[PDB]
């Protein structure tokens, strides 16, 4: 009881904290069109797939989780489980694009500004949000990625239990495209935007013989990783081998993934024009 | 009516698509600001390139350099006007610490400080070109003329130890005036704009290389520091 | 003895002066009601420039209005249904004024080049290139469709003929580069202030300046001036804006706050006269009671400096421009 | 060049000059009579107003 109350406030909470984060950096967005930037559309995009997630996945599964069962329909399963894959490799790969935007501007100064516009920019939005789509909804609401062992069948079969069961090669397919390959962008662009800061840290030393680059990448990159490596490694073990992962530890590094959509307004929308605006907004 | 608001409808559209084929070439470009003194030998720099603009590219990037000059006011007004260029090239003669015409580098000093402490160029970098090092070095070597006299401040000093020099006196002449220029630029600017100080002789032809490459650590530096990564 | 009897001469004009101030504006004005809070929301925002804004005119209708950037294009507004009409090129990128004959047939600019061009828009080709001033252009107006004023960088303020593009009269004997000018609506009396702490009244006809008013303390950016013709409000990088009468020839009231520390770029009067709106340094602008000196309203919607404000012949809108891509209008 | 300025100043001061208490008066004269005509003043009725 008392322990199942604790459980729904902290989802509550948290919940709450997602929905109005996100929502507020929206509106500041789309109010003031001093915000309106090539890489504010990354960060509205973003912020949108965080909205969905605290809209649609996290009061859900809040709900599974207090209550033992699944009152909604299979059918309403299925669209729950897309929601949440799209929402979160949506949310993923908008993240190393947003690192890909930053990697341009600081290499490539003098051509950044024709490689990205603000139509190449809704562009590759959009690109983000169908690859998203094609990796979620096309394979989950079709059968594909439903397992073959008995207990994958007991669940599908049973409209009043919903977890979640995976084929081997969905489950790498999925972490592959959601997690791994744009960990492997963002942490390629950040090194090497790390190295041009050194470079000139090291020159304005040299001309003015008269730290902060550690900080803000490490932030960004700890942020990320501590979020969804953990829940990404154990979904490859967990197939990997069938009785290494226990369902509570899944569902719990799943929760701490979800975690991250809150985090995102905090690192991304600290700069002092995002900062006046929520001042006026509220 | 409605004929009239079709038609008009159509010229914006067309007007608009104008518009952005205008932006798309305008956002390319890099406009700079050549200021400088009259016998200070911006006509060397700008040849070796009511107001006067010169196109010249490097590297596929379109550079943009209006020297302005015949505006000869001590109030420059129309400075607020080059709030958005990518950088203000100064242009001073390091052979005049004799010259009155107090003296010409304490004027060009003066003018630095002005450029630099305003509010509206805060966010531009200066680009200082140390015009005529030749006749600075025959200067200084002869010694006919001591930079102690017109310059005080010029004895107590020592050549900088991480220095890249030609003769020990004219080095501490030219380092003095480096950091003379750059005690101006760093005492008052909170990392927002830096000053590049090159040295030029009236001989040197790779001035488009250094302005290239100032404009590139420029707007390197603005892009790392619109971010918390500087 | 020339500088001794000037000096002198001058301390006669100020005695004067004050024999003639009996009492303030303020003194008798405040008997009567304030004119209370002044809600005005954007109606209308203009895009399409692509750099800051620096110069508006409203055309003679209501509804045209033109708007020069250092984009260096001249775009035409249709402020009724926001749809640009026009949009000029220009050969120099940078301009500092803009101007809409009365007749609405012709278009002038002026540029930090000492050069200004009028365009004809019914034929937008450059009707005529008027070349004579040594100095960067601050403002231009047209008086008919064949006389223009222009006051640029150097003493001079010039009254030129289009068909032969020539300077008719100069109007000299300044101290500082000139920043502003107005005109008088039917009158041929005009004023113009610039650096030195002067706004000057001059004569079209005559050519020489009757009279001058050095109240202000620094440069002078704007001057607007009353539809009675016999008042101008002048607008300085001091926070004080200050209301000059001619008939008087001293001020009569002055405009200011002790939180406002930024200067004015733009003013401009309310139809009635009543509201003196005036663009400041800071990203908004303000509305004064032009009578009782009191702060009327804010018009705040603008991310940096409100660089030019106008007001329509028929008192329907306030049209600013602030350095930022986008022209705004206000009723 | 300073007779230039002395006779400018000379010029400047035989002019005819009205108490501040008159013009004062007229523009308040006159901001009363036009102010039922200044759409800025009073709010203009959204029928009568072209721009809403
Ligand atoms: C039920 N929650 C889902 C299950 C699997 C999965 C998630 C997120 C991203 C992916 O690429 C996935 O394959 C989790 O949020």
């Amino acid at each position: 009881e008392v322990w199942v109350v604790g459980m729904g406030i902290v989802m509550s909470l948290i919940v709450l904290a997602i929905v109005f984060g996100n929502v507020l950096v929206i509106t500041a967005i789309a109010k003031f069109e001093r915000l309106q930037t090539v890489t504010n559309y990354f960060i509205t995009s973003l912020a949108c797939a965080d909205l969905v997630m605290g809209l649609a996945v996290v009061p859900f599964g809040a709900a599974h989780i207090l209550t033992k069962t699944w009152t909604f329909g299979n059918f309403w399963c299925e669209f729950w489980t897309s929601i949440d894959v799209l929402c979160v490799t949506a949310s993923i790969e908008t993240l190393c694009v947003i690192a890909v935007d930053r990697y341009f501007a600081i290499t490539s100064p003098f051509k950044y500004q024709s490689l990205l516009t603000k139509n190449k920019a809704r562009v590759i939005i959009l690109m983000v949000w169908i690859v998203s789509g094609l990796t979620s909804f096309l394979p989950i609401q079709m059968h594909w990625y439903r397992a073959t062992h008995q207990e994958a069948i007991n669940c599908y079969a049973e409209e009043t239990c919903c977890d979640f069961f995976t084929n081997q090669a969905y489950a790498i397919a999925s972490s592959i495209v959601s997690f791994y390959v744009p960990l492997v962008i963002m942490v390629f662009v950040y090194s090497r935007v790390f190295q041009e800061a050194k470079r000139q840290l090291q020159k304005i030393d040299k001309s003015e013989g008269r730290h902060k680059a550690l900080k803000t990448l490490g932030i960004i990159m700890g942020t990320f990783t501590l979020c969804w490596l953990p829940f990404f490694i154990v979904n490859i073990v967990h197939v990997i081998q069938d009785n290494l992962i226990r369902k509570e530890v899944y569902i719990l590094l799943n929760w701490i993934g979800y975690v991250n959509s809150g985090f995102n307004p905090l690192i991304y929308c600290r700069s002092p024009d995002f900062r006046i605006a929520f001042q006026e907004l509220l | 009516q409605r004929n009239e608001e079709k038609a008009q409808r159509e010229a914006n559209k067309k007007i608009e698509k104008q518009l952005q084929k205008d932006k798309q070439v305008y956002r390319a470009t890099h406009r700079l600001l050549l200021l400088g003194a009259g016998e200070s030998g911006k006509s060397t720099i700008v040849k070796q390139m009511g107001i006067f603009e010169t196109k010249f590219q490097v590297d596929k990037v379109n550079f943009h350099m209006f020297d302005v000059g015949g505006q000869r006011d001590e109030r420059r007004k129309w400075i607020q006007c080059f709030n958005d260029v990518t950088a203000i090239i100064f242009v001073v003669a390091s052979s005049s610490y004799n010259m009155v015409i107090t003296n010409r580098l304490q004027e060009a000093l003066n003018l630095f400080k002005s450029i630099w402490n305003n509010r509206w160029l805060r966010t531009i970098s200066v680009i200082l070109f140390l015009n005529k090092q030749d006749l600075l070095a025959e200067k200084v070597l002869a010694g006919k003329s001591k930079i102690e006299d017109y310059f005080p401040e010029f004895a107590r000093y020592t050549t900088p130890e991480d220095a890249t020099p030609e003769d020990p006196r004219v080095t501490r002449a030219k380092y003095f005036i480096r950091d003379e220029f750059l005690r101006i630029s760093t005492a008052s600017g909170d990392g927002r704009h830096y000053c590049y100080p090159h040295f030029t002789c009236a001989v040197d032809t790779e001035n488009i290389r250094r302005v290239f490459n100032d404009c590139r650590d420029i707007i390197q530096r603005m892009h790392l520091r619109q971010y918390e990564l500087l | 003895q020339l500088r001794q009897e000037a000096e002198q001469l001058k301390n006669q004009i100020r005695d004067a002066r004050k024999a003639c101030a009996d009492a303030t504006l303020s003194q008798i004005t405040n008997n009567i009601d304030p004119v209370g809070r002044i809600q005005m929301r954007t109606r209308r925002t203009l895009r399409g420039h692509l750099a800051k804004i620096y110069a508006m005119h409203w055309g003679t209708d209501s509804r045209l209005l033109v708007s020069a950037s250092q984009d260096g294009k001249l775009i035409i507004w249709d402020s009724y249904t926001t749809n640009k009409v026009h949009a000029i090129p220009l050969r120099s990128s940078w301009v500092m004024t803009c101007a809409y004959a009365p007749s609405g047939n012709y278009v002038a600019c002026g540029g930090l080049d000492n050069i200004c061009s009028i365009y004809n828009l019914k034929t937008v080709r450059v009707s005529r290139e008027l070349a004579g001033h040594t100095g960067y252009l601050s403002c231009c107006r047209f008086l008919d469709d064949n006389q223009i004023v222009t006051s640029s960088g150097d003493t001079t303020c010039a009254l030129w003929d289009i068909e032969t593009g020539q300077q008719t009269t100069t109007f000299t004997g300044h101290t500082g580069d000139v920043m502003s000018l107005s005109l008088a609506p039917d009158t041929r009396l005009f004023v113009s202030g610039a650096c030195d702490a002067s706004a000057k009244l001059w004569d079209v006809r005559e050519g020489m300046c009757r009279q001058t008013f050095t109240g202000h303390e620094s440069d002078i950016n704007a001057i607007c001036f009353f539809p009675n013709g016999n008042a101008f409000a002048t607008g300085s990088d001091d926070a004080t804006c200050r209301l000059f009468d001619l008939r008087a020839d001293q001020e009569l009231m002055t405009y200011s706050h002790d939180n406002i520390i930024c200067g004015i770029t733009s003013v401009s009067f309310s139809k009635s006269g009543r509201l003196l709106l005036a663009g400041y340094d800071d990203f908004n602008c303000n509305v004064w009671d032009a009578l009782k000196a009191d702060r009327a309203g804010v018009l705040a919607g603008h991310d940096n400096r409100v660089s030019c404000l106008g007001v329509t012949d028929d008192g329907m809108a306030v049209a600013t421009g602030s350095w930022d891509s986008f022209l705004k209008i206000w009723n | 060049q300073a007779r230039k300025l002395v006779e400018q100043l000379k010029m400047e001061a035989n002019i005819d000059r009205i108490k501040v208490s008159k013009a004062a008066a007229d523009l308040m004269a006159y901001c009363e009579a036009h102010a039922k005509e200044d759409p800025l003043l009073t709010p203009v009725p959204a029928s009568e107003n072209p721009f809403r």
